[PDB]
């Protein structure tokens, strides 16, 4: 298992001092469809955005989705048992 | 061997004319010379300013106070541009009138704004074109509108600027 907590990249949403523009931006769809080439060069915004999206979704999967799915699993069984046992007592 | 532009300050203007004193009759009298020198030296100042009246009116050296007049004749208004880049836009728009937006052509126009190695251009399959800047000496957002104008009708453009490679 992974040994360390999962940090987000460029978590904050602020204007960078060097640029004065938001630290993250969506890459243009055309670039997503194909990616970089020899001559083409990466921009800071897209670079930060990709890693930020990856880390944020990893958080949402690990620390959010599984815990609540487990809680729902337990709750479903508890409610089913209650419903059945009511009739059984009847 | 000789400059074609004859508009220059007259070399040694002062000693000329003094050469027309007939036979040194007055030379060494220190009374007539001063009277003549005082009058002639006034023409020196006027003679000098005759050049700047022509030199300074060229678009290369024109100051902002009058550069606006040059731009006004061409329809390129100052808007919010400042002097160093207002000169650039004037050159860019004027140069656009004899262009065809070819790959070799586009490199030439960008050459005057970023030195020799300050710019490079990548090309893409579906109308994609890219511009790279390495040694910008002026703020680019205000120059951007023109950079679009000299491109084909259907170009797809990205702009990225950085210092150095």
């Amino acid at each position: 298992k992974p040994k360390d907590p999962i940090y987000v990249w460029a978590a904050a949403d602020v204007n960078l001092p060097g640029t004065g523009r938001p630290n993250k931006s969506k890459p243009i769809d055309d670039l997503l469809a194909k990616g970089y080439d020899k001559g083409q060069k990466p921009a800071a915004e897209e670079f930060n955005y990709i890693l930020n999206m990856s880390s944020a979704w990893v958080n949402w999967i690990v620390n959010e989705k599984f815990p609540e799915l487990e809680a729902e699993i337990a709750r479903l069984l508890a409610e089913l048992e209650n419903r059945i046992n009511q009739q059984l007592a009847v | 061997l000789k400059d074609v532009n004859h508009i220059h300050p007259l070399p040694d203007f002062v000693r000329g004319g003094f050469d027309y004193v007939p036979s040194d009759i007055f030379s060494g009298k220190e009374n007539f010379e001063q009277t003549l020198r005082i009058l002639l030296e006034r023409l020196e100042f006027i003679d000098q300013k005759m050049v700047e009246l022509a030199e300074l009116r060229t678009t290369l050296n024109a100051e902002d106070a009058i550069l606006d007049e040059i731009g006004r004749q061409l329809g390129i208004y100052r808007n919010g541009l400042n002097d160093p880049e207002y000169r650039a836009v004037i050159m860019i728009l004027t140069g656009n009138n004899s262009k065809s937006g070819t790959r070799a052509d586009i490199i030439a126009t960008l050459k005057q704004l970023f030195g020799e190695d300050g710019v490079t251009t990548y090309k893409g399959y579906n109308y994609r074109l890219d511009i790279n800047i390495f040694n910008t000496c002026m703020e680019v957002t205000d120059i951007l509108p023109e950079i679009i104008d000299m491109l084909p009708l259907v170009t797809h453009l990205r702009v990225v600027e950085n210092q150095g490679y």
